[PDB]
């Protein structure tokens, strides 16, 4: 249930799409399977991405609903159903301000709970309303989902066990995600006066909130964040009482904020609402909701040269999403010298992650890999047989 | 910035026809609600209908709205009245649809229900007594128009009400020097009964 | 269908209690004085305990807190003429966008000057006249009541009814009440219920 209170009106630092290109799973040529493009860490979010097979782009292709991570940066999925051959090659290309070119990636065959709402604003000058998508997970699963350019202008269900909800729930969680909109248009135009920015210009607003409940499934955190241009704007301390501005345009809005008395109001939701829908959430889908599914893990060794090779450190099908993939070389541990790909969507509800590391040929033995998730009963470390 | 104005304020019509009560609002939001509530002489505020900005025309039961975004006009008619329905009638306007959220009210419209369209009814007329205050009591009139004349200290205005046959009954009280003579008489209809007829 | 009133003198203080029961966070509380558009004059915050006024109002006048269960209360201060209205609670509704209101309460502000001396009902009845009685088989006697503070009346009858608006003596108020009825032989009970008579009154009609 999105908030009914707290809610009230207050360079572009860009930033490359990382750019991963996979299937949902292993591939075997004949057996059907999905062909994902997972592009992450971009800012901002104007990006054109296409699949391409043998060259070609491929027609029927759905995405994701634009969401983003800790540091304001968004990610989508592309994917498509696929059944791969021996010779058809297949390609992400990707474009965004970031980019000089079109980038083109090749596939290579070879204990608590939260409930999270993401909202971002981008202003179209020139292109009529801002475009506004709201998305609602709980954990790392999308249930709702509104997107202004969408036909039906109404909250959706992204999740069987949301399907359920009678009528006065889509009508009020339509009313409320409409007043999240107006409000952040509202925010789009007072901002970019107050900064002097040229109308011309298309602007961010992003907004997230949310609420942590533990075990015993009580009132345990929240959290409530906003930035204007993918930048820190105000932040909810986490005593929920408080506030944190950098800019000096936030502390203007720091005042008007401890004056509106709106930490108290997020506070009163977070604290109540916000758990007791989780609570009706992971009941009402506990099935799927209430799971954890272990990593699959296993390592591989690709020779760079004759006097080197690369170990990756495979972790797949986990959930939920957190995971920590560490890779100590005699016991030191080699953070600085990994590689390390963003954990990523396989597209059926688990998660994939891996970690490479460069090793001199023959001194295989001295890595260990280390492999930390909550489905797991003890931390695994992995080690290469010769 | 927010405002809601009913220019009307009262409205007659006769059971089972319909009434429109009009409402015109200013708001800057997008996407709003518009409610509309009735108030008793109790004073019980009731709620009957809501309208989207975004909604189609709202229709529930008896109620129903025509909303105009264009003009900001959001008319409520209530069809096949009852003489329940005699209230007072409020049009508020919403705003984000926060629960910190105030209606903005216009003032309201009475709304008096009477009785349906009937052949018209020549009343009788009687003057009742007590000291110096003598009442005239006329019986079973249509139409509503009277004027009820004691011909001569102090005089009230009369009271007409709706009679358990669907016409009307009015009693006019005043207090007079020369009480024990006064007799009354009336204008209804374009006839005139006096109490000394009867 | 009965009015829930508080009478005060000026200078004084009034309490208002929020007769509604989802012992909900936010309650609004408006006044709706006569002749106008009923207006938010503050809410309360039931999770932080907190009140929050709307522009142009005293910190010093208007307080709420609640109080058993479901009742909240709502509290003014140095009463003064203008204060006389209608006060209402209300609660935007979580199953439906529904502003629920609990019934008024109507606050009479009772002016300095007022000789607070003989403001119970004062009644007079009327007997039927002869040419009803003669002429169609049927009496109308009518309880009048005059010289009572405030309008605030209730009047039955017994052995269905229509009855004036009280109107404005002065300061003082009037209303009266008929009856038409086999029943001419009986004779009839006038029952006014008002604040300051405490007990209802029975009125006794001769018979015709
Ligand atoms: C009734 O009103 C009409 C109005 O034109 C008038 O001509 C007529 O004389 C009136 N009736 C009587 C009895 O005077």
């Amino acid at each position: 249930e999105l908030a009914g209170i707290g809610i009230l009106t207050v360079g572009s630092i860009q930033r490359t799409p990382k750019i991963q290109v996979y299937s949902r799973h292993p591939a075997e040529n004949g057996k059907s399977n999905f062909l994902n493009c997972y592009v992450s860490g971009f800012h901002p979010s104007d990006i054109e991405v296409d699949l391409l097979k043998n060259g070609e782009r491929i027609e029927k292709v759905e995405h994701s609903d634009l969401s983003f991570s800790k540091d304001w940066s968004f990610y989508l999925l592309y994917y498509t159903e696929f059944t791969p051959t021996e010779k058809d090659e297949y390609a992400c290309r990707v474009n965004h301000v970031t980019l000089s070119q079109p980038k083109i990636v090749k596939w290579d065959r070879d204990g608590s709970h939260s409930m999270r709402y993401f909202f971002t604003s981008v202003s179209r000058p020139g292109r009529g309303e801002p475009r506004f998508i709201a998305v609602g997970y709980v954990d790392d699963t999308q249930f709702v989902r509104f997107d202004s350019d969408a036909a039906s202008q109404r909250m959706e269900p992204r999740a069987p066990w949301i399907e359920q909800e009678g009528p006065e729930y889509w009508d009020g969680e339509t009313r409320k995600v409409k007043a999240h909109s107006q409000t952040h248009r509202v925010d789009l135009g007072t901002l970019r006066g107050y900064y002097n920015q040229s109308e011309a210009g298309s602007h961010t607003v992003q907004r997230m909130y949310g609420c942590d409940v533990g075990s015993d499934w009580r009132f345990l955190r929240g959290y409530h964040q906003y930035a204007y241009d993918g930048k820190d704007y105000i932040a909810l301390k986490e005593d929920l009482r408080s506030w944190t501005a950098a800019d000096m345009a936030a502390q203007t809005t720091k005042h008007k904020w401890e004056a509106a008395h709106v930490a108290e109001q997020l506070r009163a939701y977070l604290e109540g609402t916000c758990v007791e829908w989780l609570r009706r959430y992971l009941e009402n889908g506990k099935e799927t909701l209430q799971r954890t599914d272990a990593p699959k893990t296993h390592m591989t060794h690709h020779a760079v040269s004759d006097h080197e090779a690369t170990l990756r450190c495979w972790a797949l099908s986990f959930y939920p999403a957190e995971i920590t993939l560490t890779w100590q070389r005699d016991g030191e541990d080699q953070t600085q010298d990994t590689e390390l790909v963003e954990t990523r969507p396989a597209g059926d509800g688990t998660f994939q992650k891996w970690a490479a590391v460069v090793v001199p040929s023959g001194q295989e033995q001295r890595y260990t890999c280390h492999v930390q998730h909550e489905g797991l009963p003890k931390p695994l470390t992995l080690r290469w047989e010769h | 910035a927010q405002k809601v104005t009913q220019a009307q304020s009262s409205v007659s019509m006769p059971v089972r026809k319909a009434v429109t009560l009009n409402c015109l609002y200013e708001t800057s939001w997008w996407s709003y609600y518009i409610f509309w509530y009735k108030q008793l002489p109790s004073k019980e505020m009731i709620f009957l209908i809501r309208q989207g900005s975004d909604e189609q025309n709202a229709k529930s039961g008896r109620y129903s709205v025509n909303f105009k975004k264009a003009a900001k006009s959001v008319a409520l008619t209530i069809s096949a009245l009852q003489l329940e329905d005699s209230a007072k009638y409020f049009c508020a306007l919403g705003e984000l649809g926060w629960d910190t959220d105030k209606l903005i009210f216009g003032k309201g419209t009475r709304v008096t229900v009477e009785p349906r369209s009937q052949p018209h009814t020549k009343p009788s007329v009687f003057v009742m007594k007590n000291g110096t205050n003598v009442a005239c009591l006329v019986k079973e009139f249509y139409p509503k128009d009277i004027r009820i004349n004691l011909v001569s200290i102090t005089e009230f205005d009369p009271a007409i009400v709706i009679s358990p046959s669907g016409k009307y009954n009015a009693v006019k009280l005043g207090k007079y020097e020369d009480s024990n003579s006064v007799t009354c008489s009336v204008q209804h209809d374009n006839k005139t009964v006096h109490s000394t007829d009867f | 269908g009965r009015t829930k009133s508080v009478t005060r003198p000026t200078g004084s203080s009034a309490v208002i209690t929020c007769d509604l029961p989802e012992n909900a966070v936010y309650t609004h509380w408006y006044l709706h004085q006569e002749g106008k558009a009923p207006q938010r004059l503050l809410y309360y915050d039931s999770y932080n305990s907190r009140v929050v006024l709307e522009s142009g109002i005293s910190r010093e006048k208007y307080h709420t807190y609640a109080s058993t269960g479901k009742s909240l209360k709502f509290i003014l201060e140095n009463l003064i003429e203008r204060d006389s209205g209608v006060y209402y609670c209300a609660t935007w509704a979580s199953s439906d966008w529904i502003k629920t209101f609990a019934k008024g309460t109507r606050l009479i502000v009772t002016s300095p000057d007022k000789q607070l001396a003989d403001v119970s009902p004062k009644p007079t009845i009327f007997l039927p006249s002869i040419a009803e009685t003669k002429l169609q088989k049927a009496g109308t006697y009518l309880c009048l009541l005059e010289k009572f503070f405030p309008d605030i009346i209730k009047i039955h009858w017994q052995e269905g009814s229509q009855e004036g608006n009280t109107m404005k003596t002065n300061d003082t108020y009037m209303k009266f009440s008929w009856l038409t009825v086999e029943s001419l032989d009986k004779e009839h009970r006038c029952i006014v219920r008002h604040e300051n008579n405490g007990i209802d009154q029975e009125i006794i009609f001769p018979p015709i």
